[PDB]
């Protein structure tokens, strides 16, 4: 049940962009990366294929793949929203599916890729709330800003007061020298806890 | 605008960020020793001073050096109450002007902490310093209590003056 | 380590098209460049890191040009650049200039934007070096009861990875979870504070499952995956255990996600080898490969009934 990464490949097998959400070396991430452009199988009607060791889902994304990399134990169909969800944060952020717009928009994917997924659990997350925490405009740090604005400006004054202060005191220092009720709720649960019981459980 | 370079430096717990801040914000702060640094702009007289507080600890004081190059003014915040550290203010203090970087540098010397009864004043601190030792040296000391924020724009006065008659 | 053997978080292979921006260049951009030159410079300085360039020579020109900055952009990207930069000497030593940068993540931790603290904590759950962590204990500590529940819900993730790699920096952190856990309203921070118990102590979390064991079909589809993990685990264990939550995973067949049906399903065939249960296991199988349209789920359900027919 873990997603071990997520990567956007070009159709010729070149992952342009990876992010990992597990402890992974860097040959081993590389090594299943390399690996999946000589896996996938074309014709299939799914986008999916399995390894000894790993499960990649996929998305074609005209030029593109979205690629997940998984556990084989791993849970298909939160796999799939995840694939989904992944699949629609790259055209939020790259205006056309190709190597370049992705290669230039490569921090702001990762960015948003790290908001989907911590520690190789999906995060309970949409879109605009993705693009609310990258944006990460904060009221308090507004409130923060306008309050020490208005600390510099006092400062401020309060330096000009002195130094004219202190430039005076100089001047001036060298100027003076009943119905039967059908159905109970949860009988469906008891019923298939006395038939476990019946079978010897 | 001049723009004027300086660094301010001594022992942990000096007062050092205490001043920075007394002159930035008009307030105290009350600072936990600087693990690090701060860089403030103070204008005084149409001068910016661009300050740098850095950390007095002993892990911090080998990188001192790297804060030399470029400096303009040296400011050396020394607890006037912390009779013991004295000496090892004054060799970090010899060991700084050695440096061929700060030759040129003027040195203001703040005797921090005068508010407390136990502080030793400007002229005990100038001879354990030995400052009258310096040649080829512009320097000054001025006793300052950060808290109240006595002395440090006479010492700032000094500073802006001496800077101003070098080029 | 090797930067083969080290841990990579992070892949880009963009193609460097340009000439490759001489370190020199890279320092001037990073020193006198404007904001948007900064980002861009900082952005190929990770990019050249990445593809296993050493630039050692930048460390102290991000350290006084780069990092005093208050840029969003630039602060993100600096946690991707402390991701990847090496923090030890090669003897395995703490490099004497990361002490400034333990400063800045203490500030970025008190930050006024709650996505800057947030940030910030996902990225400490990537630091090995202990005593980087010691003195940012205190402010991670603070940011549990943050008002924002993005930085609450980041908070207990960093005190899961510095409890788990780190357990002397912080031996309470299963209890200041748990009281975390009974106390939270968010289920997003619910889930990953009873994720965090979950590995770190079984017993603290099933006391908090007991208490609320009969309302787990009302729970969000996200903290009853999670409760489905904890039982599977624990029932594995101790087999013991595994009359108790039979009931809790037959309703949790009848969720409305069908994520939780299949997680459910494939929970109670290890749960009870009874023909009845095994029956409202495969029977649920059915119905999901039935009624998912998507043929990705229709053949891998379908692998599960020929691993329950195995048996």
């Amino acid at each position: 049940m873990v997603l071990l990464a997520a990567a956007v490949c070009t159709k010729a097998g070149k992952a342009i962009v990876s992010r990992q959400f597990v402890e992974m070396t860097r040959t081993r991430i590389e090594g299943l990366l390399a690996a999946f452009p000589k896996l996938m199988n074309t014709g299939k009607q799914h986008t999916f294929v399995e390894t000894e060791s790993v499960r990649y889902v996929y998305q074609p994304m005209e030029k593109l793949y979205m690629v997940l990399i998984t556990t084989k134990n791993s849970n298909i169909l939160e796999d799939l929203e995840t694939l989904r969800l992944f699949s629609r944060v790259i055209p939020e952020y790259c205006r056309a599916l190709e190597e370049n717009e992705i290669s230039e928009h490569c921090f702001d994917l990762i960015f948003a890729f790290d908001e989907i997924v911590a520690l190789g659990y999906r995060e309970n997350v949409n879109l605009a709330q993705i693009r609310t925490f990258t944006e990460m405009d904060s009221h308090e740090e507004k409130v923060f800003r306008a309050v020490r604005e208005t600390q510099e400006r006092e400062a401020k004054a309060e330096m000009r007061r002195k130094a004219k202060e202190l430039q005076q005191a100089r001047r001036d220092a060298e100027r003076q020298g009943k119905a039967l009720k059908l159905g109970a709720k949860g009988k469906e649960v008891d019923n298939f806890v006395d038939k476990l019981k019946s079978e010897g459980e | 605008k001049k723009e004027m370079r300086i660094l301010m430096v001594g022992l942990d717990a000096a007062g050092k960020t205490t001043i920075l801040y007394k002159l930035k914000l008009g307030e105290i702060v009350t600072t936990i020793p600087t693990i690090g640094f701060n860089v403030e702009t103070v204008e005084y007289k149409n001068i910016s001073f661009t300050v740098w507080d850095v950390g007095g600890q002993d892990k911090i004081r080998p990188l001192w050096r790297h804060y030399f190059q470029n400096t303009q003014g040296l400011i050396f915040v020394v607890d006037s109450n912390d009779r013991e550290r004295v000496n090892e203010a004054r060799e970090e203090l010899m060991r700084m002007l050695a440096e061929d970087e700060l030759r040129d540098a003027v040195l203001l010397v703040f005797a921090n902490k005068q508010d407390l009864p136990n502080a030793m004043n400007a002229a005990e601190i100038t001879d354990k310093l030995g400052l009258h030792s310096l040649r080829h040296r512009n320097w000054y000391i001025q006793a300052t209590c950060a808290t109240s924020g006595d002395g440090l724009y006479e010492g700032l006065d000094w500073l802006s003056n001496q800077l101003r008659n070098q080029k | 380590m090797t930067a083969a053997e080290n841990v990579c978080y992070t892949l880009i292979n963009v193609p460097m098209d340009s000439e490759p921006p001489s370190e020199i260049s890279l320092k001037n951009d990073l020193e006198k460049g404007d904001v948007k030159s900064k980002t861009e410079a900082l952005k190929k300085v990770i990019i050249m890191i990445l593809n296993g360039e050493k630039l050692p020579g930048l460390l102290m020109t991000i350290i006084r040009f780069v990092l005093p900055l208050q840029d969003h952009t630039i602060k993100k990207l600096l946690l991707v650049f402390w991701e990847i930069v090496p923090k030890t000497t090669p003897d395995g030593r703490l490099l004497h200039e990361m002490i400034l940068v333990c400063d800045a993540y203490r500030k970025d931790l008190q930050h006024p934007n709650e996505f800057i603290r947030g940030s910030t904590l996902r990225f400490l759950c990537k630091l090995k070096e202990a005593e980087l962590l010691e003195p940012l204990m205190p402010a991670i500590r603070a940011c549990l009861e943050h008002r924002h529940s993005y930085v609450r819900r980041n908070a207990v993730l960093a005190i899961y990875t510095i409890y788990r790699n780190f357990e002397h920096l912080i031996p309470d952190a299963p209890e200041l979870i748990h009281d975390f856990l009974v106390n939270e309203k968010d289920a997003s921070c619910k889930r990953n504070a009873f994720m965090m118990l979950i590995h770190a102590d079984q017993d603290r979390a099933l006391d908090y499952l007991s208490t609320c064991i009969d309302q787990v079909q009302t729970f969000g589809d996200i903290l009853q995956l999670v409760i489905v993990e904890l039982i599977y685990k624990v029932c594995h264990a101790n087999p013991s255990e595994r009359a108790r939550f039979i009931r809790c995973i037959y309703n949790l067949l009848q969720s409305s996600s069908p994520a939780v049906k299949y997680e459910a399903a494939g929970t109670l065939v290890t749960l009870s080898s009874a023909p009845t249960a095994i029956k409202a296991a495969a029977q649920c199988y059915i119905d999901l490969i039935i009624k998912e349209s998507d043929n990705n789920v229709k053949l891998i359900v379908l692998d599960r009934l020929v691993e329950l027919k195995e048996h």
